[PDB]
């Protein structure tokens, strides 16, 4: 019982899912071959005899990643249907990842979910794993999530996706995308966890001192996040947080559930001895402005539910002493309709470390998950370029020529401008 | 699995498409038998892009060999790498146009162009997944020019949902090696606005420019300007071709390239470039790859940019590269000369990232730019068919070949109207 | 006892028997010279001392196709009196496989058919390969069935066929000998199973993930199709499908016995081991519409009876576990005078696997055989090509240019418009 | 066993008829000396169907000679396995036709079919069970034509129910070797329509097309174009003489191809029909094969079929291949060129598979077509026929010896009937 199904929609996804089932397999001892030489129920099917297989599943209108995850050294924990190609690629358009390419692909996806979701009896819900500038991890993820909306219902939805930075961004047409795949996240997703590239960078850069990272340290990091996630219901604890109780007290209104994840201690080998890594000090650099994942200021933002995720060497005692303190904290305020804003997690399993990865080994790890009106203002400046872009009417032929239209695009930025309206209207003092 | 068809028009399109061959070989191990030789799987994982497979564990190019003088047939043949073409698709006439886009779009390429047809045809019905074509021909002749734009035209109407590419030598003021040069160029320029997806405007001068002042070769040949040409078609489609962190095939470049269906005239780049006595004087990291990329003088046609506004700009990276680095080099690009790049586009630059270099360098980049700047290069040619138009000069071959003089005003005023829309786009 | 004879007829039937009369050695331990280094009673007759040869009679119009099998490996399991060939083929006509050619080897088949069943002692019945598009196999199978329903009478006579494909068809004239020898079809056999080789290229395609299958494939599925079927006169099992039961459950009107058959797990070797091949799983695949052995929706038809014959590791808790999740599926429907439409069989023995097969081995396997109302339009279909190719009279004159009358094509036309009119009216709720 | 009996008629029919007996005891293994030599047990079972046994393990043709000149056969005897047939199997008068289907069908036609009859008469109850005969003619000459029309004619009276096939060779308006062609041609057609199960209109014009743009061959002499038409009559019998996954006859053919009796004038063809320089560039599939034999330069007619309706098609494929491939490659055709097919058929393909294929190739396809194209083709011979009948031209030569007007009369009306009927069923 209690598993869970990834889903892993274009290019940002299949990496990010290549990390994270890297790392699944390292935490469970499950060889890349499938053999181990319990509690591994939750991400993997036992097939046969001394076989798993991850509750996994792989969707890319392009062949390169896909092909290159069946030719690397995973190619024998998937089985061939379980990752699905497409022959032509979205090319960063939300029309051809929804309409054009998206209709004749969608079908075979969802029987292989099917297929994989009545394996299992104890299914918690999905992990959607996209990024909102690629055509294919918007217009398909949305198509995808709608579907599952309608077929499953009541089943939860946790999607991880890469926000567009403020400025470190490599699409042009991006902003489309990344406002038509949140119109529709905003009503088919049931927490919706959003990681900025440019923060993961500045991490790499201050925390790990490294000086040239690329997307495998991005995606060791979202693995780290997503492990953390589910360790709780990967283990046991003194503590456990399962994906109901997270939506139930993350959540605190149905088009509010966009959190913001942070993760500590992050630190590389040679700094790490140097630090006497407490449950206080990582609590409060958790909320420290400088170690979130998304490019935004908490201190002009105000904090509405926080989910505290801890895994290792944690007694619940210096957890409450670390809340108070946070609490006695003027710079960290809280709105005022949530005078307990606190979800605890301890995990007594320590978060193991990936082979040739940066982050260095630590007895205790904590990831915090706050749902705080900070990322407004990413919807504001998201919502900004969107206009100053749509006023010329760039790029719409590119979205019109493939079955859809301007108005639904007007649709989408009125859907925006209420999000930002309900966070504004949500902040505000009683 | 999103294919490519090749096509070579007139001298110059056929000697470029050979080179480009040559260097696409050597980058996925064929040799010039057509048999495979190479040493990564990745040379054979997508071998099907550009090449069919023959019996025998060997390779095809899907090209078509076309031009209207079986001279140019027979020097690509002859040439080194040469013999791996399928001989039928080398399609040629006798006569040849003679500088007359007339006689190559209206009689003697027209009576051609049916075998033509029927050849890409069955290039496009054999393979699996055709994405779209690309064609290599001139402006200034009437072979390469006329007949390679009737093909475009003939292949958007058989196929209107695949993608164009055109990597199109223009003419330029100073080298002009024929006198015609503008009203073939006028003409050919008319049909590429609406008929070609995308379009890659180069031309001698920055060639020759670069072989002289940045690869600092003193003699440098057409050879050179070639390879130069074919390693900008190889980085082009090296996405296509090899993985990498970030994919970017010739559609999505497409849609982030193109605001408006009429701007797609890019102006190509190559990166590094170094010449011999200075290859160990110089650094290798990528912020002197994108310095190289973003200045003036490593453009591939004679527009300076500073003159115009940026519209969108590619950069197609090839190796073993970190993506921090690079898109905070492409921040720094777009905030100290915000000047230089259209205003109502934020993230004027699109980066994609192949693991895969070139061969002989471990670290490589390809600039494709769209910019304001292309308008002068219109200019030129505009004034020049305009003082040749006000007296009628050289108008009688055209007409006696069929054409009519309203032909080339409409052409004339197509063109000035592109011009207008750029500099409006301008501002 | 419980002996069946095989007879074979036309190029198709006798290359599907060749596969099932392997499959049959390799399972009872017959080599092919047919010495064994009990139960194989039901298909091979021991013969003087350390022989078995197989109650088969194959009979073709063409020497050729049975001359390979004359000199091929199998050339001593059987012995030339059950090997027939004629001298001219029918033709791809029904007319000369029923009149001209057909007259001068029925009583050879049919004396062969004598000394074959009077040496047998339980005999339960006939089991007839052919073709409809071919002549051979419409137009002498007719005869045959003809002759053996006068001769034999109560005595079961079950039927395989292979069904001329919507589109995959490689006979012009394909249409008018299937509408031919349906006319005594319908009131000569007692269940007529269709195979459609259109959807077996498909099954081979998608499944067993083969880019190019011949028809050694097609007559290999078709074996073990068959293997299942009679496994249960060939060994033992918590549940036991005799044919007449087999008929009694499956068949509820005379004119309404023509079930579609299915198998489940047809995988492949490297899909095997990633698979957890359970009961429900192959159960649910069974029913699901790309692995129909017959081009036919079954979403747009309803049930009328299924067979469900389980062999291999299973017990019959979780067969009815699996059948209780079917009957609770929307998209499976089931006529409303058929409270209960599941007739199930498990038996011990697993399927083997032919060495060089596509086929991987499996602990399960299940062929199921339902009786849908979803062959009504391919019989619509089929009398479409018929009416087209009728209302031009075209190679009419082949046909009649032999001894048939006009009056045969309007009366087998009429007969499979009141057979598709049966279809609709007994498919029609009360 | 299903034994055929081989008539050759004529110069052309003589010459195509030793090509084939070539080609055949080539496939069969059977040397010059007409003794057994092959490595594979295949090549003997079905020997009978074209071969008799003769003392001391020698097989001799199942091949009548006939002609009226004896330098035909003079050469037919003198050439390479030339030996092998029976020395009384050839028959022989002195005088020779003359291009005259008069004097090929009457004045000395008659005194030479009675040895022909007698001949074949102990040629048809020497073998076990008989399925028909095979002529080798063409239409231009008397003794091709006329006689070969005769003799069939006498053949249907004796074996009505065994099946008439006929390799013919039409005559054409660019290839047009004698003057007196439209008469021969037309009044060999009056007789092949009502007297022949199957015709296989050959013509010199696409088989010298064949070896210009196909083949690539320099100088293709006659040699070349008998082995081609060889190769046809070959492939129609393979199943006949070989085993395979389909196995189709000449009346499975014929019953497949011939919706009503009077169209059975068939469009044949080969594939793969390859360069020897462009083979080496060639994949080999079966998709291949069938772009190849449905391509309208490969045919062997005169006539577009692009300018009609195939009513019937068949692919007698060769050799190991997917029957899978096979089905679907005939489904793709039918369904992208619905406009190209009769709509009241369903299904116009008829395909056989054979495994054993011809000597130095994997696989193999004959195309046979039943199209509406060969209306022009009698059309163009009707027209001349009619131009040099008006004038009364050359009516002098065949009314000289026992013909008359209304019999030409009464042969463009069949012919014109025929044309008539091909176009209704065109639609
Ligand atoms: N970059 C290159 N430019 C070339 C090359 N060959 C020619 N050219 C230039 O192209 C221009 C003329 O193009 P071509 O000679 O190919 C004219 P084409 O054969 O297409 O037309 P016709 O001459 O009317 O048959 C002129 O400026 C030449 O100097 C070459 O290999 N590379
Ligand atoms: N395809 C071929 N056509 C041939 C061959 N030999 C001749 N012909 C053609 O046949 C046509 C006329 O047929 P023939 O010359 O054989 C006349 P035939 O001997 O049948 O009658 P007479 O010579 O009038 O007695 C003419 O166009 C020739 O070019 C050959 O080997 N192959
Ligand atoms: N954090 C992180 N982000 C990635 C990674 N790969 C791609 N992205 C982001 O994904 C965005 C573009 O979407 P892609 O995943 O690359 O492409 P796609 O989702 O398949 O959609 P298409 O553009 O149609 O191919 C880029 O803006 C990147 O920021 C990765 O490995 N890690
Ligand atoms: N599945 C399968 N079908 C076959 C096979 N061989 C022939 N067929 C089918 O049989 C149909 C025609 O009948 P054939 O078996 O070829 O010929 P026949 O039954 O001997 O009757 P004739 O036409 O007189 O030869 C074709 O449409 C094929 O689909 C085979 O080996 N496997
Ligand atoms: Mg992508
Ligand atoms: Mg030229
Ligand atoms: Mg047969
Ligand atoms: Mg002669």
């Amino acid at each position: 019982m209690r598993e869970c199904i990834s889903i892993h929609v274009g290019q940002a996804g299949v990496q990010i899912g290549n990390a994270c089932w890297e790392l699944y397999c390292l935490e469970h001892g499950i060889q890349p071959d499938g053999q181990m030489p319990d509690s591994f129920n939750t991400f993997f099917s036992e097939t046969g005899a001394g076989k798993h297989v991850p509750r996994a599943v792989f969707v890319d209108l392009e062949p390169t990643v896909i092909d290159e995850v069946r030719t690397g050294t995973y190619r024998q924990l998937f089985h061939p249907e379980q990752l699905i190609t497409g022959k032509e690629d979205a090319a960063n358009n939300y029309a051809r990842g929804h309409y054009t390419i998206g209709k004749e692909i969608i079908d075979l996806v969802l029987d292989r979910i099917r297929k994989l979701a009545d394996q299992c009896t104890g299914l918690q819900g999905f992990l959607v794993f996209h990024s909102f500038g690629g055509g294919t991890g918007s217009g398909f993820t949305s198509l995808l999530m709608e579907r599952l909306s309608v077929d499953y219902g009541k089943k939860s939805k946790l999607e991880f996706s890469i926000y567009p930075a403020p400025q470190v961004s490599t699409a042009v047409v991006e902003p489309y995308n990344s406002i038509l795949t949140t119109h529709t996240t905003l009503e088919h997703s049931d927490c919706a966890f959003m990681v900025d590239n440019e923060a993961i960078y500045d991490i790499c850069r201050r925390n790990l001192d490294i000086e040239r990272p690329t997307y495998t340290n991005l995606n060791r990091l979202i693995s780290q996040i997503v492990s953390s996630i589910t360790a709780s219901l990967r283990f046991d604890g003194a503590l456990n947080v399962d994906l109901t109780e997270f939506q139930t007290n993350l959540v605190p209104y149905p088009r509010i559930h966009f959190p913001l994840a942070t993760y500590a201690p992050v630190i590389s080998a040679e700094k790490a001895y140097h630090e006497q890594l407490s449950v206080a000090e990582i609590t409060n650099a958790c909320f420290e402005p400088a170690n979130q994942m998304v490019k935004c200021d908490p201190r002009h933002g105000k904090y509405m539910a926080c989910c505290l995720l801890y895994r290792g060497d944690v007694v619940p005692k210096d957890v409450n002493a670390a809340i108070a303190t946070i609490k006695t904290k003027r710079s960290i305020q809280f709105v005022d309709w949530c005078p307990t804003g606190f979800k605890v997690g301890i995990n007594y399993q320590p978060p193991t470390v990936v082979p040739g990865g940066d982050l260095a080994k630590v007895q205790r790890a904590v990831c915090m998950l706050s749902n705080t009106t900070a990322i407004a203002e990413a919807w504001a400046r998201l919502d900004h370029k969107f206009d100053l872009m749509y006023a010329k009417r760039a790029f719409v032929h590119w979205y019109v020529g493939e079955g859809m239209e301007e108005g639904e695009f007007s649709e989408a930025r009125e859907d925006m401008a209420a999000l930002e309206k309900d966070y504004e209207e949500v902040g505000v003092d009683s | 699995m999103r294919e490519i068809v090749h096509i070579q028009a007139g001298q110059c399109g056929n000697q470029i498409g050979a080179k480009f061959w040559e260097v696409i070989s050597d980058e996925h191990g064929i040799d010039p038998t057509g048999s495979y030789h190479g040493d990564s799987d990745l040379q054979l994982e997508r071998i099907n892009v550009y090449y069919n497979e023959a019996a025998g564990n060997k390779y095809v190019p899907r090209a078509i060999l076309v031009d209207l003088e079986p001279g140019t047939m027979d020097s690509v043949r002859s040439g080194p790498f040469g013999q791996i073409f399928r001989p039928d698709n080398f399609v040629f006439g006798q006569s040849g146009a003679g500088n007359n886009w007339a006689k190559g779009h209206y009689t003697e390429g027209a009576e051609l162009v049916d075998s033509v047809l029927d050849v890409v045809r069955k290039e496009s019905e054999s393979c699996d997944c055709l994405q779209g074509f690309q064609l290599t021909h001139s402006l200034g002749g009437g072979t390469g020019s006329g007949m390679g734009t009737l093909l475009i035209s003939k292949i958007r109407e058989e196929y209107p949902d695949r993608i164009m590419n055109t990597f199109s030598v223009v003419p330029s003021p100073k080298v002009s090696d024929t006198v015609v040069e503008p009203y073939n160029a006028t003409l050919s320029v008319h049909q590429l606005v609406e008929n070609t997806d995308e379009t890659y405007c180069i031309d001698n001068e920055a060639l020759y420019d670069i072989c002289f002042r940045t690869l600092k070769l003193t003699t440098p040949t057409y050879g050179d300007l070639n390879h130069l040409v074919s390693a900008t078609m190889s980085g082009v489609t090296t996405c296509l071709r090899f993985p990498g962190q970030l994919n970017a095939d010739l559609r999505k470049l497409a849609v982030n390239m193109v605001p408006f269906p009429r701007l797609h005239f890019f102006m190509p780049g190559f990166a590094p470039l170094t010449s011999r006595g200075s290859q160990q004087y110089r650094a290798l990291t990528v912020p002197e790859l994108t310095q190289q990329m973003f200045d003036a003088k490593n453009m591939m046609a004679a527009c300076d940019p500073r003159h115009g506004r940026y519209l969108t700009v590619a950069a197609v990276f090839r190796g073993r590269m970190s993506m921090k680095e690079v898109d905070e080099q492409m921040l720094n690009v777009q905030n100290k000369n915000s000047s230089y790049f259209v205003e109502w586009i934020p993230n004027n630059v699109k980066t994609a990232v192949c693991d895969i270099p070139p061969r002989g360098l471990k670290m490589s980049a390809t600039f494709i730019g769209n910019s304001t700047a292309i308008q002068e290069l219109f200019k030129r040619i505009s004034e020049q068919f305009t003082a040749m138009f006000r007296r009628k000069a050289f108008l009688h071959w055209y007409t006696g070949e069929g054409m009519d003089e309203m032909e080339f005003t409409e052409a004339e005023s197509n063109m000035n109207d592109l011009v207008s829309e750029y500099q409006q786009y301008q501002d």
